[PDB]
């Protein structure tokens, strides 16, 4: 009940999910020019792409079948045909604009078969009515213009295909232990893509609402951390899941927090990786959010890997187990700022 | 509107 | 009014002369290039056109190809006897005028061939000129199809979309001097892996009696594992840290007016959305940074989201800043 | 009966085996994805397959519904060419056979439309279903259009061949332990940007309760600039001290041949030609790990040219090299 | 006679891949080549491709128009003898090669005029008909396939960087230095450009093994240690003589007979294509002036400022010490 008032409010920066929920505003939004609507068209789904297709070619024939049939009325032509005389006595001689076009059904089918490059030539233009030839030159380039720009969009379609997904997972929650001799944190990362990722990077920054002396106030303020490689490089091989640990040194900007002041802390974890896909050739980067309220302290992580018969065998269910090992209590700052005995830890 | 429910089966 | 000129203009675009260059002619390869890299209202013109005069010069060749042989010639004459035109074995069949030669090519190249108007073996030309149109209308509705998708394809990408602040600011941060200058960003795709230089370009001699006209001495912005990759998703405040290192020391507000200096701010990423590398720059003049106007906070906290501002963007409030050298800064550093 | 549990095969390849995984399912969507990628064997059969099939498909149905609306009764019984007269009433004329609506279909969606198969006026569903089959023509057209140029487009990249050496070394340089293998290229395109790392792969435990199975150290490879970076043109042999720091250092010349050691080298770089990232990977278990043979001086200066001599790529021959440790070493002078 | 040199003035890099082994010339690379060809070749192709297709199914129509007996009938028969075709031939109007020839063509580029129809009386001009439009089919998606893989290439047109023949070694704020001078042509800005200098040299180490081509590397100058750069005008990279640079020891009025190679690499992205690229060069003994130091280049006239490439790599003579980099350390002053 009580709860509730505490959990309306909630100051995150990117979603657990992934995205970077926020907020633009008082943009300077001066307008949106007309090509973005094309833009569109390329970038759409499977269905709405089908239908633009389909409708589109349907309408260009509907439209240039009515207009055929304006112009095949108004050279007096529909009359002269409609004129039952003899079998053939005046639509031969007096040199009808289109030939056999005598309804909008006809002028529709004439409107196809001059549109699709089909020709069944039992309707062909004639040399007479210069107007006919001009909606002809017209109706052929509007064909061949739409007709390649539907075929760039399927093909774009096509080749924006090989990408499915982020495929890079992150655990549950945290952990905080006691590594080599002094406190560590700590987070898991896996794949599931057969493909490996070449040319990784991680990056773990601390985003806090700051304080300065002269009194300038950052309220989302980003700092950087170490990444504690042997080397001192943000490469990482992902073949099998590890866990990314980040020694916490004095130096760190976590040096004061405690273990009992976790629940209140304002600080928040980001955790933003990043490569290329060797199978694609696209740059990828997936980003993580580790709030105060996911900390779960003295946790650790338990072994993934075992030998089978020969081959090495992992495990996913066991991913985000955690073993609740008793570890030091609020020693961040306490054994950092080591006792004369200095073996509290 | 099925649970669609995900279970893997053992070799 | 003197021009006093700069390296890059505050919107980029260096503006640097190149004189005394050899050329290397051109080719015909510019041509094409040239023809890809158009825009919309140029391209479904030189598209039109192209398939227009095809088509006309095609029929010109017809309607010779027609008069030669005698055909129109021979139509002309069957007044009302279709058997004394149709003897004459002609060369293209219901051939008889400029405007059916046209038609005839309009059906031949577009594929649409009605064949009212039917071509036979009786003229080797006609073979040739059948062949010679086809194929010329192969080539040109290949390559026009490339480029129209050409264009259908690389569309997804536009001019660069970065904001930095009209200003920079000498301030104070850490209890010493410091640099700060502000860089946004408008689209929604956050770039990958970002990076950021720091360039201070000023005329130098070297001690031992040579000159260079415009140096480029590189700085780092300041980071606490010296890292020039930066993440950037809201509004920052690329620092910089102020050193008897850094070329900025001897500078102080009296001397800040009058001085020939300059700074250059060159920013690198690849987009995701279009997967592409970009890169933008920058260029602030002495007279454009404001002594001692620290910058002014901007983001602010709601309840359930968070929000920001870009009204007040390059808003330069002002605080309390030493009108003092950093040397001097620790010549007297007591209070 | 089986050995040691390899991590990369010699051909790379990491062969780990994940189990217990949340199988989404396909989305449909993975079809395509298959098709745009198949050796060309197959897609010379797909580009049949649906062809012949659209077009005995849509064959099938002119027959019947030129079959329901009696046309065939008209033609087949009435007079053939004398006693009867066409009503004009037929739906399609002149398709008087099944054969006659397979030349019609193939007519009606590869537009070519010889015209003694005319659409008439009558039967609304004739033109529905023609509208139909010209839309599915033109949709399966584009799509295979699509998958062929993209099967033109991956032309240029084939295999990654980039050679390392069978079995490693351990020698002296300098008066200090090493240990080498030897990478190599053979197409004509350098690389470029190329990066090496090296990583050693071990079950450690930690003083404090974590054992990690299979944890992955990486360790420097030697360079006078701290530079993973790499220019190969002929073989080179990237070293790789061992020190204090390092995990070797506790290496022995007898422990060695019963020992828990994983060297994986990585490499990494793009290629000219086909601009496309790409990396290669071996490792290098202790029963391939020799000791005191050093590697053999390939590239000898002839007449004219310098030449790289592959007839001895991986051979090596024995030099002296001490049987302590490398703290024993290290340990003091007189050690 | 010349000694050989590692990778030439100008790219290249010239070697011997000798005894290499046998990879066998996979059925593939054909097609490979064939996507990449300037455009002398591409048309050719594409038509001569064209007309053999033409060609062969138009031969192939016509043994279908012989082995069925429809030439005898339109020849021998008169215009009323037997008053119209009855017997249906294989393909309507088709009494020629060059008749034939034309059917193929219409068949072929889907024009199909009307006058040589196809009835169906007999399968084997079905089976040929079926056969003909796939194989054309095919041939048409190839040849657009290449003509729009050439049009996606206009803009990757040539490389143009502009190095100089001269290297200097000149003093510099009390040191040495192996300077040189790099340019850019084109009007685009290389992004995220990189500098790498590399020694090549014979070596002989301590325990008695030897490499005999082998690339040492040397730092490029700049007060963050950085090699990247942004070359906009032309600008003078330098690499100081630290005493721990191999050109330490340095035969500083003997450099003839000297076995030594200076190699520079430049790595950088195009931002107008994204195409990765890398030029390099290589500097021998001979040509490396000493004492001799660049000239500037930017001289502002009327507040936009100018670059000159008249001056761009010639050299002015300055007076300069003559003793290696240890013999003008080792005294205290020198
Ligand atoms: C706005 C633009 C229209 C451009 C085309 C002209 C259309 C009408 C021309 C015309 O009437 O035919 C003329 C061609 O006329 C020419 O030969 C013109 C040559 C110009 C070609 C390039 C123009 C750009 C001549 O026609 P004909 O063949 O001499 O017909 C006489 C024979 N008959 C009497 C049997 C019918
Ligand atoms: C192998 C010798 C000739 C090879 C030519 C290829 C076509 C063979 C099929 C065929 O003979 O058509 C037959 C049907 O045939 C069918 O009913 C097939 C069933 C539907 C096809 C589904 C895919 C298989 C003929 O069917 P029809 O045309 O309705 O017969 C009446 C026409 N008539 C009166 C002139 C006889
Ligand atoms: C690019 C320009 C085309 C220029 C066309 C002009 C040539 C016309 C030739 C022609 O009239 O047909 C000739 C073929 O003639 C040949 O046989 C040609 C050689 C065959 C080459 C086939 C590939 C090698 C006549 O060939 P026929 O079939 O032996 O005789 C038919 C006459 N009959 C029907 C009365 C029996
Ligand atoms: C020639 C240009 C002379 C200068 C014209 C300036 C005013 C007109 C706007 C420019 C223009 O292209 O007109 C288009 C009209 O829209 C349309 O064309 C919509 C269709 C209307 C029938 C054609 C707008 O489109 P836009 O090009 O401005 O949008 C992308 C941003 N440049
Ligand atoms: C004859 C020439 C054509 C008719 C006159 C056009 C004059 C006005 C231009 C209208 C126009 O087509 O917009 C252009 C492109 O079309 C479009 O943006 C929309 C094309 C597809 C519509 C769905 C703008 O050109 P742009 O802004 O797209 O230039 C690429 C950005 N780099
Ligand atoms: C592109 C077409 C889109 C739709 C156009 C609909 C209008 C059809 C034009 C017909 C027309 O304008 O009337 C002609 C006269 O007009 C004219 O003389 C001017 C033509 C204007 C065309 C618009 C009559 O033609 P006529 O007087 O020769 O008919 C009697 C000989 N028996
Ligand atoms: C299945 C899709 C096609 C089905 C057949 C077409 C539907 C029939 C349309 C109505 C119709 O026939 O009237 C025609 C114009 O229609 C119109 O009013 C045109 C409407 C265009 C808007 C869409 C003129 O018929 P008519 O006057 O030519 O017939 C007497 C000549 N003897
Ligand atoms: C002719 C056919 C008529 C239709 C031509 C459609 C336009 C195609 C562009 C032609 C073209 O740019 O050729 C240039 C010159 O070719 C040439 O060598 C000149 C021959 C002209 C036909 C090509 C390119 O040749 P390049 O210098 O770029 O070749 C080095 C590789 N790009
Ligand atoms: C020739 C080889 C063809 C191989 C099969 C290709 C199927 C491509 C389907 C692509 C796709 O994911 O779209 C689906 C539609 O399937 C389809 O519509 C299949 C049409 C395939 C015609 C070829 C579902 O589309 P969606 O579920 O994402 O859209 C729902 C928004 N309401
Ligand atoms: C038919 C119309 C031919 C038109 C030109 C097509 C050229 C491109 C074909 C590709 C090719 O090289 O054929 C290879 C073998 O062909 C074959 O094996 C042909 C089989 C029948 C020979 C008689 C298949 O390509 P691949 O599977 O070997 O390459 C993938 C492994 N990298
Ligand atoms: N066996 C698995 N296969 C694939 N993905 C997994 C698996 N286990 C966990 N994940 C992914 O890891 C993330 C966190 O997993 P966690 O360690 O919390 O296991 P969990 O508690 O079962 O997860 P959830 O509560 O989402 O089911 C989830 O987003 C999930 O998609
Ligand atoms: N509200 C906004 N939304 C998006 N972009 C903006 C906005 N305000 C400014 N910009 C961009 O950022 C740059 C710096 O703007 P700044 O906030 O410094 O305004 P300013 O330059 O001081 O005002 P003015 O443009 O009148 O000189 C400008 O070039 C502009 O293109
Ligand atoms: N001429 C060559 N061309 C390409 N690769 C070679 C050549 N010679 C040796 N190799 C490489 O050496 C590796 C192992 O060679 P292999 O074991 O077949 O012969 P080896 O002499 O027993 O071993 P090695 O050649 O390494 O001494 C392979 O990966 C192969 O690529
Ligand atoms: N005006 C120019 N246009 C294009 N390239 C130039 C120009 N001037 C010099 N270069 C390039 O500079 C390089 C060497 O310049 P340097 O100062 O050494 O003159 P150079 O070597 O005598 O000239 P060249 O090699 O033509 O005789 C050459 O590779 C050349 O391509
Ligand atoms: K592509
Ligand atoms: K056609």
């Amino acid at each position: 009940k009580p709860r509730i008032r505490d959990r309306l409010p909630k100051a995150r920066f990117i979603a657990k999910s992934g995205a970077c929920n926020l907020a633009h505003k008082n943009i300077r939004e001066q307008g949106r020019f007309l090509q973005d609507i094309f833009t569109t068209l390329v970038d759409l789904k499977w269905r709405h792409t089908l239908v633009i297709f389909t409708m589109s070619f349907l309408c260009s024939w509907l439209l240039f079948a009515i207009m055929w049939w304006l112009v095949a009325f108004a050279h007096g032509d529909i009359y002269a045909y409609m004129e039952k005389g003899i079998t053939e006595k005046s639509g031969l001689e007096s040199a009808v604009c289109v030939t056999n076009v005598r309804s909008f059904t006809s002028a529709f089918l004439f409107s196809i078969e001059v549109q699709v490059t089909i020709g069944f030539g039992g309707r062909m233009m004639t040399e007479e009515c210069p107007l006919a030839i001009t909606v002809l030159i017209l109706q052929n380039i509007v064909g061949l213009i739409i007709n390649a720009v539907m075929l760039g969009c399927i093909f774009m379609k096509t080749a924006q295909a090989h990408r499915r997904a982020e495929t890079l997972i992150f655990s549950r929650h945290a952990v905080i232990a006691v590594r080599n001799g002094k406190l560590c944190f700590m987070f898991r990362v896996g794949d599931l893509r057969k493909s490996m990722i070449i040319s990784a990077s991680v990056r773990i920054q601390v985003v806090k609402k700051t304080t300065t002396p002269e009194g300038e106030v950052v309220p989302i303020h980003q700092q950087d951390i170490p990444v504690d490689n042997p080397i001192e490089s943000n490469n990482i091989f992902l073949v099998a899941p590890l866990i990314i640990c980040h020694v916490i040194d004095k130096r760190s900007p976590l040096y004061d927090i405690s273990a009992t002041d976790l629940v209140n802390q304002d600080l928040e974890v980001i955790v933003i990786l990043e490569g290329v896909v060797e199978t694609t050739g696209i740059t990828t980067q997936a980003r993580t959010s580790y709030i105060a309220e996911e900390i779960q302290w003295g946790h650790r992580f338990v072994s993934i890997v075992t030998e089978e018969e020969g081959v090495y065998s992992v495990d996913y269910s066991k991913f985000g187990n955690t073993v609740r090992v008793a570890a030091p209590r609020c020693s961040a700052r306490e054994l950092d700022e080591k006792p004369s005995i200095l073996i509290q830890t | 509107f099925f649970m669609n429910p995900q279970k893997v089966k053992p070799p």
